[PDB]
């Protein structure tokens, strides 16, 4: 089974120029974002050619969600895994305020207003993690009943936790379209530093951004 | 992909 | 309220080189893509400036969720509102064949197992339609409960319809960002297409690729 | 967008 309980342990077992400070903190939250991936029931026991073609695909999202939420409480900005502030102000003034006012509208600020909890975040990162449309994994139906099992955990306890919201386990899934646009377009954004060249990219980010 | 296979197999 | 009756009610009122065609068709189920809409309960409601703003916003995730709907009984292809079925040949010859793959794989296949009926097409358009992150909307708000009060119908319709499958209304919610990450990849190509200036673009999709 | 206003109008 999928009991959110061990999932919000993976959470709580990782908790801690802008563009440049951003950079580096993506590479560095890489490596955790490997440890959390191993702490969600039953990862580890898929092949490993899977896991690696699960993290690379999600990675983005799985790793914009988590700032995302770690900056309810910042005002106008967000907080990343080192501690740094980066207020949208310092965004714009760097060239990318648009795509950061997308993350602050789209997603802090809706983490914010429903104050979702770490076992929805984590349970949306099982989700996003367990993407049975990922291509060339050796079985796709495992890695969707895995994910079958995490929302028929998470919306159990949504009813369970919050039951005067009937809405809210809808209203969780109903962020994941807007994480997959800005995850999209950060990658995008990426590729442009990487273009020019003169934005450092540390092993491991450079190695997502590679071609499989 | 060297890293993440190299930290997937601990 | 949100009756689903309504809804599945627009989607019958507006039932009917491969990249050419597909572009033709494109700017004629623009046309019919507002009937549907003015069909849709209370979006006629809004202000006009908001209507505007929701459909430039999702007339491409709502006509490829659409046509994908409509390709359930066509093997390896898809079958356009003009009557035009286009297969995998013709687009991989053409150049397109990554994205319509995904469109077989991630949207068609995925509607064709679980036999997805119109009205939980229907409303999963109008919850694309009621898009509260559209930038610009006079009032998020408004959007946000109308969207709320369509998948508020949608899970009671699928509990109701469909009691021995209790996921069924998350598998529908779960195929939304695998429909924003292929709109986003379509209207690329159409830029692209656009750029090259040799592919016939008619004016309402034009008007659909120029700025806001 | 003149196409999208008009038809949107009736
Ligand atoms: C600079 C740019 C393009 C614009 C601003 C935003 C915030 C949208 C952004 C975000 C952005 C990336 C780039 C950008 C690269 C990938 C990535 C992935 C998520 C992430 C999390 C943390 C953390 O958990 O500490 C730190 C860094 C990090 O980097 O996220
Ligand atoms: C050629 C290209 C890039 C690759 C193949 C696919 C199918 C992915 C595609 C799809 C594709 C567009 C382009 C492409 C443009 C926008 C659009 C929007 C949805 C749509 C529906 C119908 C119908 O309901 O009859 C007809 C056309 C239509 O055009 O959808």
């Amino acid at each position: 089974d999928m009991p959110v309980e061990r999932i919000l342990e993976a959470e709580l077992a990782v908790e801690p120029d802008p563009v440049t400070n951003i950079c580096q903190a993506a590479d560095k939250q890489l490596f955790t974002l490997v440890e959390w991936a191993k702490r969600i029931p039953h990862f580890s026991e898929l092949p490993l050619d899977d896991q690696v073609i699960l993290l690379r695909a999600g990675w983005n999202e799985l790793l914009i969600a988590s700032f995302s939420h770690r900056s309810i409480a910042v005002k106008d900005g967000i907080l990343l895994a080192t501690g740094l502030h980066v207020h949208r102000n310092s965004a714009h003034s760097a060239g990318v305020g648009a795509i950061f006012d997308r993350v602050l509208t789209e997603l802090v600020s809706k983490m914010r207003d429903m104050q979702m909890d770490k076992t929805e975040l984590g349970c949306l990162r099982a989700i996003v993690l367990f993407n049975p449309d990922s291509k060339g994994l050796s079985n796709p139906a495992e890695v969707e009943a895995l994910r079958e099992k995490v929302y028929a955990s998470l919306e159990a306890y949504c009813k369970h936790k919050y039951p005067e919201q009937p809405g809210r386990f809808a209203k969780l899934l109903l962020r994941l379209p807007a994480l997959r646009s800005i995850g999209l377009k950060c990658l995008e954004h990426l590729f442009f530093f990487k273009l020019i060249g003169d934005t450092p990219i540390d092993t491991f980010l450079m190695e997502m951004l590679e071609a499989p | 992909h060297k890293i993440l296979h190299r930290l997937l197999q601990d």
